[PDB]
């Protein structure tokens, strides 16, 4: 089974001020911290069997232990091995080994002068796929997203509410969807959206670039692919982000260009792991894309990729709640309507909004202050805006 | 560096502070005076660098020095002034805080907001810094306050305010200093602190909240920290306080919930009204109204709940033709849990004696009380049935028949009493069954009563030389759960007597674990009057003398979060060393118990108890479920769903039974179908063993409690206000499952019931004033807190239209959507009456 | 074993059990006989 191994993460500690109610609450995690770290440093102290069990398994197998691949089971005892150096050997199984682990293909533990099966290693997990679990939950949740209520709403009935209320997805009959694009402008809140999602969810998750899941050698590229997926499979009810699937998500298309074609068998077992033969499972997927129309349509499409979550430019509403989220840490002065940066139409996104609070407190720090003004806000406005260059026509139309 | 305004500055504020090294008449006013204006203009702006104290980083000796020689007048108090604006920045905090304890007073106000900051911290620090052991210093400190408070509370700055007023543990001007508009600000901030606050400053901090929502007329509030504090006579003092009927009306929903039952005199209008809500009498009907909103009338059968259809059924036709009692007793268990409260069930109300005759001894008394059970809070309708069964022919089951009673008298009250008279006459049952029955559901129907008839018709059984040891124990928990949370001394001095006058080898058997059991079960919430219980239990010998000091201990700091009383605790769970064990399971029952009082804590007590199940020997990872449980009750984390998976396939089978009631207590009334699957994944796994197929059994039924319309949560209003009824009928549970074998297993399955006793059900039904039902729009999700101190209700967002009546998940809360209604209480839970607005217009 | 900090209030309650106990309250030589070792 496997089951999920969620990401570790502290209780949060509100409110954020910096008064008493906070110190009591770090104060608090401090103690229970504490009262493990002296648990756990008294259990081993006080211990005074299973020793002679592991002086003789460990003494029989030996070390070092060669790591190898079964190839063949020819008897109860005996099977073909094939060494990393591609040279088979008919070794013996030892009577210490699960027969019912050893599959072809699987990697096996050998003793490293006879290569005597001696037992089988489990993981076997490539590096770069065990670097993508999350272990640390970021810090970022649902409550540090401004606006962005129908998104957040689809994202959760998508990714999160069958894990917690699977009841109703049984009663009515649907299969919850399993796949979501989280597609937009940039600096709209789609890596926040994941980040918020991995932070709240109870299941494994998996972090991709979407170019980290391409390799060097010729055949690397799918078969990570598919380790990676096989890997959210032990897991079973899994989360697996792809940031920037445009990498690989491009359309397909017929080119000699030797490494675009590997490109696209690499993006081709990626759709066939999200929707292809054999079923896939308790996984869900999460890919975001800043461009979705240079994405191929066999990938995006329903069964394969079941929502397509629109992130617009924000509007004066979530504009107005972007502000305030995000000088919710700052100490705002008196004279400071915030309104004025939330009206007019700069096209200012989360990020912006984000940028111009750092800049607005930059600017107070100019002026030695502690304490933001509307002038400093004014300032940063169009200090950071200056993005675009004219997007726009002329006097034509009236 | 510097520049031409800078330069300048620092050059004039050289030569003043060079000026002073004679004694010239012309200096020391002049100096001074310049040197207060220029620290006063910088001061008195923004928070922009102090350019005067940047630039003054002279040596006060010399001018400490001639303040003690010069100017005995106003010239020395100027230059206290000076010196300690200037020590607000360096770190001189006993000289910075007695220049303005002796120099010139003016005013705090007159210098800053930091200035005011910086004087509160050194306040604080001196006052932590000072003893007992003089007054004196007190009292100017206490004038500072004086005038601290009011600025922190004009300048919104009540974070401090408060603060201070809690290092200075006198918390008595905030009676006479606190505004309309920021009275719920310290209120929330109170109520949030006392939990993390350890003895004796919560209670004082919660008495101070309590004054401050009296005076300003918060009467549901005031209420909610009365029932806090757990004391009658304030809660008698609001009740007379209360001159308006519809928060009458509201405090007895309330009250209803919490199971508080207080006598109402006659003098107070509107008498029977409140007492027949108090007495929560409509809740069933309300319930069934609730049923038909959702179209599950229907009630349901363990065959399709456990879903056989589905089962891959390796033997067809030959191993299942056989009905063993104790599948039977699962499945009775399971047709009535989630059933149950519904009024009507498809198996045991039209084919009941034939159910009940293929069940032998113990299953007589379960299928006798799980028939009541089929029935809440109808009192008359569900005498109505039980009086044929108790009339039946193995009057052996008559007892069952009492159960019933007691658990259909659970959450209500009549007039007439029926289980008092129904039981009046079998109390006193010679038979061990009959005193069994008899006394259990006594104290099922009276669950909070402290009703001092009662108890004394208790007291002899105690003192019965006669009187088995299981019926010893089944009478203590029952004293213990009709005076829950309120240190009986009559009750304590019973238990303390029958403990005391009782021997080695008959105490050595399990039930007399619960003896110290209802002893702990009356002293839930208070560690204040335990030393002297600790003292007379330490008479006893060890290791039973070890046993109840750590029982009494958990009863004693019932979610007080006292980190000590957990580290003494966690201590006893890790001396690794059968009987001995028990200690330590008890201690791992403390930490739960302890931790699940604050959300923090419990989250932390996740984490030990991992720490524990994967560093633990054997009585430690039979424990640790049961602790799993009580932290979570009808909360279905998927993390500890996910341990308990994890460890339900362990080699050990009393690991693998006590993650199974764990699973059962976490997951009970959410109607989680992946619980469900899992569920049924170990019921096909275990389907040899009857043991653990019986408690999955029971885990399939306590998870599809009534529909998943039923938690056994003990908490309420927020999750901030416990349930004492609750509690016990958990802690009761969960010990007499620290022996699943001989208690659970053996003779004793009707101490599941004690469930029912925490069983509370779930609504939104909203009434209007003449407590009619009333369908309002409610935006219902979950409560996170989006900002910090602001006293908002946490910010209910994952926003959801619903109309009343509603079914709220637990951590999940609601709102009115609409303004044409203002509730009574802003706490949206169970039955609530809305007020029509006088301030809206069409 | 070892017992841990817990600052939090660890401090204040052994301060304030601190108050509540007060609420409480050559040769230089040796005889020798005829087998005498001497060093
Ligand atoms: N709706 C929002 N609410 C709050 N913060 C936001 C919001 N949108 C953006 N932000 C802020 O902007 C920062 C950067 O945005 P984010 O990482 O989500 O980019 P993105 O939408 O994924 O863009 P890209 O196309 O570059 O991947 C976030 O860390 C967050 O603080
Ligand atoms: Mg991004």
């Amino acid at each position: 089974t496997k089951g999920p191994d969620a990401a570790s993460k502290l209780p949060l500690v509100t409110p954020h001020t910096q008064c008493r109610l906070k110190l009591l609450k770090l104060e608090r995690i401090k103690d229970y911290l504490l009262m493990e770290e002296e648990f756990i440093r008294n259990q081993e102290q006080m211990k005074p069997k299973q020793e002679e069990e592991r002086s003789k398994v460990d003494d029989l197998r030996g070390t070092p232990m060669s790591v190898g691949t079964l190839e063949e089971i020819i008897d109860d005892n005996h099977a073909i091995v094939s060494t990393s150096v591609g040279s088979e050997h008919y070794v013996s199984i030892l009577s210490f080994v699960d027969k019912d682990l050893l599959e072809p293909g699987c990697s096996v533990l050998l003793n490293h002068k006879v290569h005597a099966v001696i037992g089988v290693l489990m993981d076997d997990t490539d590096p770069l796929v065990t670097v993508m679990k999350v272990e640390k939950a970021p810090q970022e949740t649902y409550a540090d997203i401004g606006g962005l209520d129908n998104q957040i709403q689809e994202i959760k009935e998508s990714v999160e509410l069958p894990l917690t209320h699977p009841e109703y997805y049984e009663e009515m009959g649907i299969k919850p969807p399993k796949g979501v694009i989280l597609y937009g402008p940039p600096g709209t809140g789609k890596t926040l959206l994941a980040k918020a999602v991995a932070n709240q969810t109870s299941a494994t998750f998996l972090r991709v670039v979407g170019s980290e899941l391409i390799q060097k050698y010729l055949g690397d590229g799918p078969k990570l692919v598919r380790e990676l997926f096989r890997v959210a499979e032990e897991h079973a009810p899994s989360i697996v982000f792809i940031d920037e699937i445009d990498a690989i998500g491009t359309k397909r298309y017929d080119s000699n260009s030797g490494g675009e074609r590997e490109i696209q068998r690499t993006m081709l077992e990626l759709l066939n792991q999200l929707d292809g033969f054999d079923s896939r499972g308790d996984v869900k997927v999460i890919m975001a894309t800043n461009r979705i129309e240079t994405l191929d349509p066999a990938l995006i499409r329903p069964g394969r990729i079941d929502r397509k979550i629109e992130f617009p430019l924000p509007d004066e509403k979530t504009k107005k709640r972007i502000f305030q989220i995000h000088t919710s840490r700052m100490t705002l002065a008196d004279d400071v309507t915030l309104d004025d940066l939330i009206m007019a139409k700069d096209d200012l996104s989360g990020a912006d909004i984000k940028a111009i609070c750092t800049e607005a407190g930059l600017m107070a720090l100019r002026e030695r202050r502690m304490k933001v003004t509307n002038e400093d806000f004014k300032k940063s406005k169009e200090n950071v805006l200056y993005k675009k260059q004219e997007g726009t026509p002329e006097g034509l139309y009236l | 560096e510097l520049s031409e305004e800078d330069k300048q500055l620092q050059d004039e504020l050289e030569m003043l502070v060079e000026r002073l090294g004679e004694k010239d008449t012309s200096l020391y006013r002049p100096a001074l005076e310049e040197l207060r204006r220029q620290i006063r203009s910088s001061t008195t702006s923004m928070t922009s660098v102090p350019k005067p104290l940047k630039f003054l980083r002279p040596h006060y000796g010399k001018l400490k020095e001639i303040y003690e020689n010069m100017a005995p007048g106003e010239n020395k108090r100027f230059a206290a002034d000076i010196i300690s604006v200037l020590a607000m920045t360096m770190s001189g905090e006993r000289e910075c805080l007695k220049y303005r304890l002796v120099g010139s007073q003016e005013e705090l106000a007159s210098w800053g907001h930091e200035y005011v900051r910086h004087l509160a911290g050194e306040v604080a620090k001196e006052w932590q810094e000072l003893d007992d052991a003089e007054k004196v210093q007190r009292e100017p400190l206490l004038t500072l306050v004086k005038e601290i408070v009011p600025y922190n509370m004009a300048h919104n700055a009540e974070h401090e305010a408060c603060d201070l007023l809690m290092e200075i543990e006198q918390v008595d001007m905030l009676e006479k200093d606190i505004d309309e508009n920021a009275y719920a600000k310290v209120c929330l901030y109170l109520t949030s602190c006392v939990n993390y606050v350890p003895e004796p400053e919560n209670s004082a901090l919660l008495r101070c909240a309590l004054g401050v929502f009296r005076k300003f007329s918060r009467f549901p509030e005031a209420l909610r920290l009365a029932l806090m504090l757990n004391d009658m006579e304030l809660v008698e003092d609001i009740f007379t306080s209360c001159k308006d009927v519809v928060v009458q009306k509201q405090m007895a929903f309330m009250l209803g919930r919490h199971g508080v039952f207080l006598e109402l005199s006659e003098d107070v209008e509107e008498y029977e009204d409140l007492t027949e809500i108090m007495s929560n009498v409509q809740l069933n009907s309300n319930f069934l109204a609730l049923a038909r909103e959702l179209d599950i009338m229907e009630p349901k059968v363990p065959d399709d709940i456990y879903k056989t259809h589905l089962e891959n059924n390796r033997f067809g036709g030959s191993g299942s033709q056989v009905d063993s009692a104790r599948m039977n007793l699962a499945s009775s268990f399971v047709n009535g849990f989630v059933n149950a409260a519904f009024g009507q069930d498809k198996l045991l109300t039209d084919d009941g004696n034939k159910w009940l005759y293929k069940n032998k001894d113990h299953g007589m008394l379960s299928a006798a009380a799980s028939l009541g059970m089929i029935l809440l809070w109808d009192v008359d309708g569900g005498l109505t049935q039980i009086d044929k069964y108790l009339y039946s022919s193995e009057d052996y089951i008559k007892s069952g028949a009492l159960l019933a009673c007691g658990i259909v008298n659970s959450g209500v009250r009549n007039e007439c009493d029926p289980a008092l008279a129904l039981l009046s006459d079998y109390v006193l049952h010679n038979s061990n069954t009959m005193r069994l029955g008899s006394i259990f559901g006594l104290g099922l129907a009276y669950a909070g009563s402290n009703r001092e008839d009662v108890l004394t018709l208790l007291l002899p059984v105690m003192g019965d030389s006669k009187s088995s040891m299981e019926v010893a124990g089944v009478t203590a928990l029952a004293c213990g759960m009709i005076a829950v949370g309120s240190c009986n001394g009559d009750v304590t001095s019973t238990i303390l007597q029958t403990i005391m006058e009782k021997s080695e080898t008959e105490l050595k058997d399990t039930y007399a674990r619960w003896l110290p059991l209802g002893l702990g079960l009356n002293h839930l919430g208070k560690g204040e009057a335990i030393e002297a219980i600790l003292a007379a239990l330490e008479v006893v010998s060890e290791p039973f003398r070890s046993f109840a000091n750590t029982l009494v201990d958990v009863c004693a700091y019932a979610g007080s979060g006292n980190v000590l009383k957990v580290q003494q605790l966690l201590h006893i769970c890790s001396e690794h060393f059968a009987d001995m064990g028990a200690h330590q399971g008890v201690a791992v029952l403390g930490i739960a118990l302890i931790a699940m009082g604050e959300e923090i804590g419990a989250e932390m007590a996740l984490r030990t108890f991992g720490h524990l199940l994967r560093y633990g020997e054997p009585t430690l990872r039979r424990a640790v479920p049961l602790a799993l449980a009580l932290i979570s009750v009808s909360n279905p984390r998927l993390n500890i769903l996910d341990t308990l998976s994890k460890f339900s396939h362990d080699a050990d089978p009393e690991v693998s039974y006590n993650s199974i009631f764990a699973m059962g207590m976490v997951g009970s009334g959410t109607n989680n179908a992946r619980l469900a699957a899992m569920l049924r994944q170990l019921a096909q796994y275990h389907a040899k063993d009857p043991n653990n197929l019986f408690m999955v059994r029971l885990a399939q039924g306590l998870t599809h409690l009534g529909k998943g319309t039923l938690t056994l949560c003990p908490y309420h209003s927020d999750r901030q206000l416990m349930s004492q009824v609750a509690v016990a009928g958990l802690l009761t549970v969960l010990v007499s499952f620290l022996d699943v074998r001989n208690i659970i297993l053996g003779k004793s399955h009707y101490v599941l019931y004690g469930l029912v006793a925490a069983m509370q059900p779930r609504m939104l039904v909203t009434f209007d004033e003449e407590l009619r039902p009333l369908p309002v729009s409610v935006r219902v999700g979950q409560a996170v807190d989006v900002v910090g101190q602001a006293g908002k209700p946490k910010t209910i967002t994952g926003f959801q239209t619903h109309t009343t009546p509603v079914l709220l998940a637990h951590g999940e809360r609601a709102e009115l959507a609409t303004e044409e209604f203002l509730p009574v209480t802003p706490i949206l839970e169970g039955f609530v009456i809305l007020r029509k607005n006088p301030n809206y217009d069409l | 074993k070892v017992s841990t900090a817990v600052l939090s209030i660890t401090a204040k309650a052994k301060k304030k059990e601190k108050e509540k106990e007060k609420k409480e309250e050559e040769p230089n030589f040796q005889l020798l006989d005829n087998p005498a070792r001497v060093m």
